[PDB]
């Protein structure tokens, strides 16, 4: 065989680039920022009918102000959501304040490179943090086991994740609002999901500065959905 | 080939090739630059994005009020050795009340990269840096390589058509050195030495980084709209 | 704590257990269990070091019902006593050793026989008839080398515990605010709510 | 094919890197001789200084393990050292815990067991060295123990090592065959020093000068080796008879 | 045997405004009935705004300015050069001296 | 120690290592799950190439975890004892620590992580164990079930089955489950219960195993004659 | 076969491949020597100027253990800044237990144990560097050179790198024509010679000439390097002698 | 470095098989035949020894059946190295159960513990497993007579008769035929030696190639005793059933 | 740096064979033949000492080695394997019994000891099994005299007599003719030297034979007097002397 930590011959960690399909094969998630705050939104994605649909929790709570959403090897998150809830509570305790988004991501992904021959091998999952802080106003962030992190305005991950992404890029501008949001993430994740979309198969959630971090119920989602489809009939 | 499996081992021919292959990462990454003069030393960064929607990766780290670097390569392995330099610099006031001079602190990151080239299980780092700084002997502009290399200059770059701005600098040469007692003209000259690595794209607003340490100047970052004086 | 005793009678063990808690000048509680039920036909009451008492109950008990769950089957009365007393035994020499006295009663349903085991904080076992820890033997055991029999029911063993409350409610320099009273044998464990 | 990678069993029941080690024993291209007296045990080796840059006051096979214990090794030099710093780090120890000097055979049962120890472990490899120890002992008088890599050791009333080994064996068992006794019959370790030599001559076919000869010394409390003029003083005194 | 404290005598004050606060202490230093220096300064600005002293055994108060000195740098180093506030080196310092409950640092802390 | 990563990913993205452990789960018996109105079933298959068995004595299938919750599964024996333990323990753990028995949830949650926790860990390898766990929260009357797998993952069913030719039975259960009407009695779901096993098994004589949870710690087994009498009632209205 | 692919094992003829692999490496670095003189020793390096824009004179190659020792070598530099990390190590442990600075030999075989240690498993490569080294102790003047394997010798003189033929073939013939011995300061001069004489096997790029000595009575001992007019005198009689 | 040496013990296959642990079995499927019986007054532990030598002392001799405590006995197929580490072990894990609870420790337990053991060596540490089957045979004041074997997967099972070794497939065909619960020690003697005899792969069954033990509460009042059989009273028991 | 070997390198095969346990069978029946012959009142074990040149002193050599008073050993296979399984042997019989009863431990548990060690090279990690084969003869009290063989498994048997290593088909053929249960220790030793002629080749005497016996104790080799309880060694080791004046009468 070879080694866990070692180099292909054009500079990249084997290891690193063969999770990195794995994240290739999970259900889609999209997060799309605003300056009334950030959305993020998932397809459940249930193998069988038999499935009760609503304990698929792919959408998380980190602190208050800070939300977060995955896709891949699902298992693999638990630890990380486990050192990012940590982080973001110990912090509170030294420093009577709230920890800033990007300092959050940053310490999740410390925990990317710890593999060798430390775990056995790289997380299998990525994650979309999102959240709020005084300073940077409210912030997205994608975070891969590579033990990078980007800021994004708009960003989808998972199986449909480059026509998804390609669809953000001419939907987002700098002004859009909360509820523009809300449809855009359902519009592009029915555009690639495989079945219909409805409000038992995907879920939403939104940080705002007021209210925090929030879970949508299935009731409030299935409203968005009859909203997004009649504005979509009007023209 | 059959000799590239780790790092603990030598090919036929005297070569480590996990060391060759951790070096190509660095030919990978994005054009950053450094150059000085007596008085001051200046990085300059190409910041790359994922893309429009996404913000641009941060090159330039802080190390110390009087040191810090730019970064080409692996990312979280330059957060790492960064981290080592933050401390080996701190250790040195604490402990002696000293400022730690640019040249030990690249004689540190030449021994930490080494032990990661001698021993099984681990991997070398793969990442390249320029480190910037004035000491008590003036201004310095360092080079580090994760084979272990470290090499003091006067002018660099590293990345991808990195070769463009280091000619540009080799012509230059006798000009910024003698750029004493002027930051923004060291910083145009190293502005405009990055621009000879450019293709199809031209510095922006939000796409350069600049960073400058010297005399009576801390070690500060320019991001944003205080780089649009300089395009 | 303070005031905990024991009584096997033919078909069953009756303990009786002070309610007091005391810290420094002032009675904090009048109203305490000084007990944990180990089994269904087990039950162990405690005295000793403020904190350390209600921590070994408790360690104890989850041991053995982690054995009850692993095993689908209930210890006898001797096997958990000689349980809590290799517990208390490795305590003695450890650095910082658990002060706490216990009492165990227990109904053994293989032998149909109730039983009291009788243990110190040194790891000190002894089946009894009757049992005490503290200065409460210094009243009590004369009282029941006297009164007591082997062959005397429930309510007389009831009777007879009576009779060591009321001696040392009289020559107690303490208040312990009475006891409270519970009852193991084959049907289990139960309280006498009116003593 | 692993098994001959490390020390395990190949499917004859060999260890092909013990085997392996026992070739590495000759890379030096040098011979060694031992022989023992009535009151010393007497050792030689070749010495061959190819590269004038040397400094050849220090190219040495020979080494003092303690002050009553020599060792002439056959092999590369920095397994040779290896082996020397340990056994004198032994010798030390030995001293120290039990009050008395360590007998060479004791310090050649020890350092055969380290070395069994290699064959047998799979991290650590054979060191490609023959350690022939030597001295005076108190109890059994001259004594020659001579180490492999295999951890094999026994005692020997003489002995030879390298790459022309088997001439010097049989020219010495040759000789005893003829003398009928364990040892050379003479009284100074000056004339022992010069059989060896002698016999050395004879069986490898070459005439020495006093640099091409590293002569080793064992006698009653202490262990010592020749220098060039002594060497020199012992090569004249041979070609005068 | 050896006794690890000392005192250094010396004494601290400080007042709050309403757009203001002061931080005096005065500048001697003492060892039983001598004088070490009569000018020898026991508060310090520590950055962000921060005046803090540590009055009591000079060692161990030293020793506390230093680490706090030197937690307010890697709190910019790892929180992207934020402004410590008041409220949270108050919260800092308590961590710091609390590490040592069972061999504290013999000092009375203003800040 | 012995450090060796053997869970670790492959060019296409897959960790082969967990994959594998899944087929020692599709050779395991057949197990099934199902929750009516006020109580689960757990039902389990039991190869008949073993005769001279000794069943007072022999291992059962499904395990009490606590007096509330029961653990059945699909895959390495031997392995899911060492699940079971640590289960258990956590169980008691919980009890001290709280002061009140796990949650369904929770206890899951727990097992599920471990189970993680082999696949990134160096020196092991994952367990051979997919587990249907299930019973009633503390004071709660609302039926629950859950499964895990080698992964980690772990999610809640309404009606489930794991092992060999389960394929065939969750088919059988996927139409015949209705969500909107559950199996409102314990006759009702130990006989779909009985029903889809009898899909896969062969004979109902001593090859089916059916355990009964209800709420408030109320978990029976039942025994040969009780199991073949739904068994005979199915038949005879199948020939139809 | 397969026996290269892992240090620490034996190959057939009884060789470890992973060290003569090492030794390649070493064949690839810049010319170094190493002379021994009158009362100590003297020590020259090669470096070649990759480019206009490294700041001359401030790449030192030559390192000094303790106060006394000077160490230089060629190869992969990084792998012979650790030896002599562990040499300065060594160096530091004898002097606290037995208070007298390392004598040359002593600390020659420290380095060699280490070396030789790093060819005895397969979990660690053996050192990409020959390292010359030497200087002055209560029995005088000595001069070392260390291989990959662990083997060191003393020597009248020594190299190593691209050059070393060239370089050895010189030194050969001071020895030579010096029977009786040769002076500091005249082997501060040789030294350069050899090294521009040593450059012609490495010629594209032109070079940077670095010096140290020590001797008793130009040094009193002690390490140094060689600066300002001394430098600059030992550079032009080496550009004297090529034409 | 060392990664080229590993063989990776404990992995699964592509099947979803731990290729050490069915090669265990495979070595165990040519080791001498032991047969486990159990009766409703008593136990019967049987066991062929492995191609014997006329110079081998027969008496002084334990190579098949061993003693971990007073109620509790195994018989051993497998390698004879293995199973006296994992003897020792459970004869160890006996007298802590008893230490602790001043009770014998049910057999379950004990089997539960050795097998636990076996299973360790299968998911971590990089180690062969041990090449051994167990049949246990005891008794306990819950279940009364009992019957257990493990194997190196760490799995065990509980039986009324049973076979471990070589030809258990035809073994356990034979018991199974002539097997039935009111079954008395006596007549699970005669099935036990009946059963070797007709699998074993010698010309005939004789004392010297046997080791023999049972089970009983034969001594006097509510008590149990074991025999390990001396030659002598195999060579007795063999002529009384008339195989000799 | 460090034992990075934490597994076995010994490891079942698909046909069920343990490669390093056979190869090292393979290893010791190369070796030079040993036996052993249990008589009625004592034990003898027997070799031939292979000199690998007639400059070694072969009497420096020891293949015969005293394990406890009442206890030696003898083997064939890889000497070096032997020597340091006679010191682990050695001192297990004082850690692991005397320094607890005050006593030697019976034959038959001192080899239980040394069949653990052997046992322990075949499962550990980073290492290969003993490639030699032991037989090992004692006395104690309660059990008598005792024969036993260990293999690099770690399996030992209990003998009457055998033979192993290079001829030892033969040697155990021959034994079988002549053994009785009725046989006294000069008997045993006859038929010792009389089964060992027909493996040696070369020279036939007390200086190329090597062998020790299990008898009476020996108050002479004892080495105090004055406590009536200690009588002496059982193990003697007979001399070049003693061998040379039974080949006479052979
Ligand atoms: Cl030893």
């Amino acid at each position: 065989d070879r080694g866990v930590s070692t180099f292909s011959p054009e500079g990249r960690l084997f290891q690193v680039e063969y999770s990195l399909e794995a994240i290739k094969l999970g259900s889609t998630a999209i997060g799309i920022a605003t300056k009334e705050g950030v959305v993020l939104g998932v397809e459940k994605r249930a193998t069988s009918p038999l499935l009760e649909s609503d304990s698929i929790e792919k959408i998380v709570e980190i602190d208050r102000h800070i939300g977060c959403a995955m896709s891949g090897l699902t298992a693999d998150a638990r630890s990380m959501i486990e050192h990012a809830r940590t982080a973001a509570v110990t912090h509170n305790l030294y420093y009577d304040e709230d920890i800033n988004v990007e300092s959050l991501t940053q310490s999740v992904c410390d925990l990317a490179l710890r593999f060798g021959e430390l775990m056995s091998r790289p997380f299998g999952v990525a994650l979309l943090i999102a959240g709020h802080d005084a300073d940077d106003g409210y912030q997205l962030f994608h975070a891969e086991p590579s033990g990078t992190f980007y800021r994004y305005n708009a960003k989808a991950i998972g199986s449909g994740s480059e026509g998804a992404q390609a669809e953000l890029l001419n939907e987002w501008h700098s002004s859009l609002t909360l509820k523009e949001a809300e449809l855009l993430v359902l519009k592009i994740l029915k555009q690639v999901m495989e079945e219909k979309l409805d409000e038992n198969n995907a879920q939403l959630s939104c940080i705002t500065k007021q209210d925090g971090f929030k879970i949508y119920d299935n009731e409030k989602t299935a409203e968005l959905i009859k909203e997004l489809k009649e504005k979509e009939a009007a023209e | 080939n059959n000799y590239d499996g780790d790092t603990v081992t030598f090919s036929p021919t005297g070569r480590l090739f996990q060391v060759e292959y951790a070096l190509e990462a660095i030919k990978q990454g994005s054009v950053t630059v450094g150059l000085r003069s007596n008085t001051h030393a200046v990085l300059v960064a190409l910041k790359r994005n994922a893309d429009e929607l996404s913000s641009y990766q941060k090159k330039i780290i802080k190390c110390d009020e009087h040191m810090g670097l730019s970064l080409a390569g692996l990312a979280p392995d330059a957060r790492v050795l960064s981290n080592y330099l933050r401390q080996q610099c701190n250790y040195s006031s604490l402990v002696f009340n000293r400022k730690l001079a640019v040249e030990r602190a690249g004689h540190l990151l030449c021994d930490k990269a080494q032990k990661n080239t001698q021993s099984y299980g681990g991997r070398p780092y793969g990442v390249g840096l320029l480190i910037i700084g004035y000491d008590k002997s003036g201004a310095h502009l360092l080079e580090f390589q994760p084979s272990g290399n470290v090499t003091e200059l006067y002018g660099t770059a590293i990345g991808a058509r990195s070769q463009g701005a280091k000619t540009y600098l080799e012509r230059t040469l006798d000009t910024f050195i003698k750029i004493d007692g002027n930051p923004d003209e060291l910083i145009k000259a190293g502005v405009e030495a990055i621009s000879q690595s450019l293709r199809d794209e031209s510095l922006t607003v939000d796409n350069l980084s600049i960073a400058i340490v010297g005399k009576d100047t801390p070690f500060t970052i320019y991001d944003g709209e205080a780089v649009a004086k300089y395009i | 704590m303070d005031i905990i005793l024991g009584i096997r009678v033919q078909d069953s063990v009756i303990l009786a257990s002070s309610k007091a808690v005391t810290r420094g000048i002032s009675v904090l509680k009048d109203s305490d269990d000084k007990t944990r039920q180990l089994s269904p036909h087990t039950l162990m009451s405690f005295a000793g070091e403020a904190g350390d008492t209600v921590q070994f109950a408790e360690y104890i008990q989850a041991n053995i019902q982690l054995y009850s769950i692993r095993e689908d089957y209930e210890l006898s009365p001797q096997a958990v006593s000689s349980f809590v007393r290799q517990e208390l035994a490795k305590s003695i020499r450890s650095r910082r050793p658990y002060q706490v006295n216990v009492l165990i009663g227990g109904y053994d349903k293989k032998k149909n026989k109730p039983e009291l085991y009788q243990i110190d904080y040194l790891g000190t076992k002894v089946e009894l008839p009757y049992g005490a820890h503290g200065y409460s033997g210094f009243y009590t055991f004369s009282l029941l080398d006297h009164h007591y029999r082997p062959d005397m029911t429930t309510e007389e063993g009831l009777d007879l515990l009576k009779l060591c409350v009321q001696e040392l409610e009289k020559r107690m320099p303490m208040d312990f605010k009475g006891v409270i009273v519970k009852i193991v044998d084959k049907d289990g464990i139960r309280q006498v709510d009116d003593f | 094919g692993y098994d001959r990678h490390i020390t395990i069993f190949s499917p004859e029941g060999r260890l092909y890197q013990v085997e392996y080690a026992f070739k590495a024993t000759n890379q030096t291209n040098i011979n060694s001789l031992a022989v023992r007296g009535k009151d010393c045990t007497v050792v030689i080796s070749q010495k061959k200084v190819p590269d004038k840059l040397l400094d050849p006051t220090t190219v040495s096979y020979i080494f003092c393990i303690s002050r009553t214990i020599g060792m002439v090794v056959n092999g590369p030099i920095p397994d040779a050292r290896n082996a020397a710093l340990r056994a004198k780090a032994e010798a030390a120890e030995f001293r120290y815990k039990y009050g008395y000097d360590m007998p060479c055979d004791v310090l050649a049962k020890r350092m055969a067991n380290l070395s069994q120890i290699y064959t047998q472990r799979a991290y650590m490899r054979p060191l490609g060295v023959i350690l022939t120890f030597v001295s005076v002992d108190e109890e059994l008088g001259p004594s020659i123990y001579k180490t492999d890599p295999a951890g094999y050791y026994v005692g020997y009333k003489a002995t030879a090592t390298g790459p022309k080994q088997q001439e010097i064996t049989t020219n010495l068992e040759n000789h005893f065959k003829k003398s009928k006794i364990d040892h050379i019959n003479e009284e100074s370790w000056e004339k022992v020093v010069e059989f060896a030599i002698t016999h050395m001559i004879d069986a490898l076919g070459t005439e020495f000068s006093k640099n091409d000869l590293e002569v080793g010394v064992a006698t009653k409390d202490k262990f010592f080796t020749l220098s060039a003029e002594n060497i020199e003083e012992r090569l004249v005194a041979i070609a005068e008879q | 045997q050896f006794n690890p404290y000392g005192d250094n005598g010396g004494t601290i004050l400080g007042i709050a405004g309403e757009d203001f606060a002061v931080l005096a202490g005065d500048t001697r230093n003492i060892t039983d009935y001598s004088i070490n220096s009569r000018y020898e300064p026991k508060v310090f600005d520590c950055g962000d705004n921060i005046v803090m002293s540590a009055n009591g055994f000079a060692a161990d108060g030293d020793a506390l300015v230093k680490r706090f000195k030197n937690s307010v740098k890697w709190y910019h180093f790892d929180h992207n050069d934020k402004k410590l506030s008041i409220n949270s080196a108050a919260r800092n310092i308590q961590h710091l001296l609390y590490g040592k409950r069972f061999f504290p640092y013999y000092v009375h802390t203003i800040i | 120690g012995y450090d060796r990563a053997l869970s670790i990913f492959s060019p296409d993205g897959h960790i082969f290592q967990v994959e594998y452990a899944l087929e020692a789960v599709k050779r395991g018996t057949c197990a099934v799950g199902v929750k009516g109105k006020n109580c689960v079933v757990l039902g389990c298959e039991r190869r008949s190439t073993l005769k001279l068995q000794d069943t007072r004595i022999t291992p059962s299938k499904v395990s009490k975890i606590d007096s509330h919750v029961v653990l059945s599964f699909s895959g390495l024996n031997a392995d899911s004892r060492i699940l079971i333990e640590k289960a258990r323990v956590e169980a008691q753990s919980h009890r001290l620590t709280l002061e009140d028995p796990v949650t369904v949830e929770y206890l899951t949650r727990y097992v599920a992580g471990v189970q993680q926790r082999y696949t990134q860990s160096g020196g092991v390898r994952p367990f051979g164990v997919s587990t249907l766990i299930a019973g009633f929260d503390p004071r709660d009357d609302e039926p629950k079930l859950y499964q895990t797998e080698p992964s980690g993952i772990y999610s809640s069913w309404s009606a489930q089955t794991i092992g060999r030719n389960s394929k065939t039975v969750r088919e059988f259960l996927e139409k015949n489950y209705d969500r909107k009407e559950p199996p409102a009695t314990v006759e009702e779901c130990v006989k779909l219960t009985v029903r889809s096993l009898l899909e896969v098994v062969q004979t109902g004589a001593k090859n089916i195993e059916i355990t009964v949870v209800k709420p408030d710690s109320d978990i029976v087994a039942l025994s040969s004659e009780e199991i073949n009498q739904y068994v005979t009632q199915i038949e005879q209205e199948k020939q139809e | 076969t397969g026996y290269d692919l892992s240090n620490s094992v034996f190959s057939p003829d009884g060789r470890n491949f992973q060290v003569e692999y090492a030794v390649k490496a070493v064949e690839n670095g810049t010319t170094s020597i190493g002379i021994k003189c009158n009362d100590g020793v003297v020590f020259a390096v090669e470096k070649l100027i990759t480019s206009k824009l490294l700041v001359p004179q401030k790449n030192v190659k030559i390192q000094v253990v303790d106060r006394h020792i000077g160490c230089v070598y060629s190869g992969l530099i990084p792998d012979g800044r650790h030896l002599v990390n562990r040499g300065r190590e060594e160096a530091a442990s004898f002097k606290k237990l037995y208070k007298t600075p390392i004598p040359i030999p002593a600390f020659a075989d420290r380095l060699g144990q280490y070396v030789q240690a790093h060819t005895l498993y397969n979990s660690v490569r053996p050192f990409g560097v020959s390292t010359i080294f030497g200087g002055v102790d209560k029995n005088g003047a000595h001069l070392y050179m260390l291989e990959p394997s662990g083997s060191y010798w003393g020597y009248k003189g020594a190299a190593t790198g691209k050059g070393r033929q060239s370089a050895k073939a010189e030194l050969e013939k001071l020895v030579d024509h010096h029977p009786e011995g040769l002076s500091a300061r005249e082997a501060v001069k040789q030294a350069a010679k050899i090294i521009y004489l040593a450059h012609e096997d490495n010629k594209e790029k032109d070079f940077e000439l670095e010096i140290s000595w020590c001797s008793l009575s130009e040094t009193n001992g002690l390490h140094k390097f060689v600066k300002g007019d001394l430098l600059q005198e030992a550079i032009d009689f080496a550009q004297k002698e090529i034409n | 470095g060392s990664r080229r040496y590993d063989s990776r013990t404990t992995i699964f296959s592509p099947e979803g098989r731990l290729y050490q642990v069915e090669y265990a079995l495979e070595s165990i499927s040519h080791a001498g035949t032991a047969i486990g019986i159990m009766a409703s007054d008593g136990i019967v532990l049987a066991a062929e020894r492995k191609v014997t030598s006329t110079l081998l002392e027969q008496d002084t001799s334990t190579e098949k059946l061993y003693k971990l405590n007073d109620k509790i006995a195994v018989a051993v197929a497998g390698l004879t190295a293995d199973a006296e580490i994992l003897i020792n072990t459970a004869r160890i894990h006996a007298q802590n159960y008893l230490k602790t609870y001043n009770e014998d420790i049910p057999v379950e337990i004990l089997v539960r513990r050795l097998s636990d053991i076996k299973q360790g060596y299968t998911q971590h540490g990089g180690l062969r497993p041990f090449g051994v089957s167990f049949i246990y045979a005891g008794y306990d004041d819950r279940y009364g007579y009992q019957l257990y074997t493990s194997n190196p997967s760490g799995n065990y099972t509980g039986w009324k008769a049973i076979s471990v070794g070589a030809n258990t497939s035809a073994a356990q065909t034979l018991l199974q035929m002539d097997y039935k619960d009111d079954m008395k020690v006596d007549d699970a003697i005669e099935l036990a030696l009946k059963t070797l005899s007709k699998t074993t792969d010698s010309s005939a069954l004789t004392y010297d190639r046997l080791e023999f033990a049972t089970i009983r509460k034969g001594a006097n009042d509510g008590e149990v005793y074991q025999k390990i059989f001396k030659p002598q009273e195999i060579k007795d028991i063999l002529v009384k059933t008339g195989i000799t | 740096m460090t034992d990075r070997y934490s597994f076995s390198l010994t490891t079942f095969s698909p046909s069920g064979k343990l490669g390093q346990i056979d190869y090292a069978l393979t290893a010791v029946k190369q070796g030079v033949t040993s036996l052993g012959i249990k008589a009625t009142n004592g034990v003898v074990i027997a070799t031939e000492k292979k000199s690998s040149s007639p400059l070694a002193m072969s009497e420096t050599l020891s293949k015969v080695s005293l394990l406890t008073p009442d206890i030696g050993a003898v083997y064939s296979g890889m000497g070096p394997d032997y020597r340091v399984l006679v010191d682990k042997s050695r001192k297990v019989a004082h850690t692991s019994y005397k320094r607890i009863y005050g006593e030697y431990p019976p034959t038959k548990l001192l080899v239980s000891e040394v069949a653990k060690i052997m046992q322990e090279a075949t499962q550990s990690g980073g290492v290969r099994p003993f490639g030699v084969s032991l037989l090992i003869a004692g006395h104690d009290e309660f059990n008598g005299f005792s024969l036993y063989q260990v293999d690099p498994s770690g399996s030992y048997f209990p003998w009457k007599a055998t033979a192993i290593g290079k001829g030892s088909v033969a040697a155990k053929t021959f034994l079988e003719k002549r053994w009785n249960d009725e046989l006294e220790l000069e008997d045993a030793i006859h038929i010792a030297l009389l089964t060992l002629k027909e493996s040696v080749e070369g020279e036939f005497n007390g200086d190329t034979i090597e062998l020790a016996i299990i008898g009476d104790e020996n108050p002479d080799l004892l080495g105090y007097t004055g406590i009536p309880t200690d009588k002496g060694p059982r193990f003697r080791k007979l001399t070049s002397q003693e061998i040379n004046d039974r080949l006479e009468a052979l």
